[PDB]
């Protein structure tokens, strides 16, 4: 099925390669998680619809639906779904990726590779982007862009 | 290869949650392959 919620993306013993969001009948994840491969959901199959390697995003069953934006000001929550661990909310004040094409909110939180695609939320529970495309800074820790698509 | 999904939870904000992490302001570049790097 395609019931709303957050999902693990698994491969098969089974390995968690990522996470994604089901909203409005569309599954949203990061391109590097699935490379656009079809996804089994119960007895059904979800096919890729749209994606962009540069944004590192892919949607299944329809166009990208997530359009909430970080307000540049407020704290957010990473709904982290790490491999082998229950989903947990982590609240943080984003930093900023300053790029030649504008600023992007960015969260300084470090999780295993298979946490990629975990949603980042605003105070209303809307998904303002997905975790897992980022940089490593001098001390070894990680900063993820808040990666959001266009609806 | 069987790639499949399994539900892990409801998408909701948690009241009185753990507030952690810093807020770095970083100069960054993004290449056409989707890789971020730091501007040095
Ligand atoms: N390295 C640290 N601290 N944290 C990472 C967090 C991973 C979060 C999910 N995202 C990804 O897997 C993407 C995939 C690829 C998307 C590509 N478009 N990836 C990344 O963005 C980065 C990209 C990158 C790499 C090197 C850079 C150097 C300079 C500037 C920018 C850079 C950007 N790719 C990596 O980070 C790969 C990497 C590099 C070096 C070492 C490791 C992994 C080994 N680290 C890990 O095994 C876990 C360690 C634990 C897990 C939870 C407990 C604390 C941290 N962390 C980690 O794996």
């Amino acid at each position: 099925e395609t019931t709303d919620g957050v999902y693990r993306v698994m491969t098969r013993g089974s390995t968690q390669v990522g996470v994604g969001v089901m909203q409005e009948g569309v599954f949203h994840t990061m391109w590097h998680v699935t490379k656009g491969a079809a996804l089994r959901s119960g007895e059904g199959r979800l096919d890729p619809y749209w994606g962009d390697v540069k944004q590192d995003l892919v949607s299944y069953c329809g166009p990208w639906k997530l359009d909430a934006a970080w307000d540049g000001l407020s704290e957010v929550q990473l709904l982290a779904v790490p491999p082998g661990e229950r989903a947990k909310n982590i609240q943080t004040l984003p930093g900023i990726f300053k790029t030649k094409d504008g600023d992007i909110g960015a969260v300084a939180l470090d999780y295993p590779a298979g946490t990629s695609g975990s949603p980042i939320l605003d105070k209303c529970g809307r998904v303002i982007g997905l975790y897992g495309n980022g940089v490593v800074i001098k001390n070894g820790s990680y900063v993820s862009a808040i990666t959001q698509g266009k609806r | 290869v069987d790639m499949y999904i399994e539900r892990a939870g409801d998408i909701t904000w948690e009241k009185d949650a753990e507030v952690t992490g810093n807020s770095p302001r970083l100069d960054v570049a993004l290449d056409e392959s989707g890789d971020f790097s730091l501007v040095e």
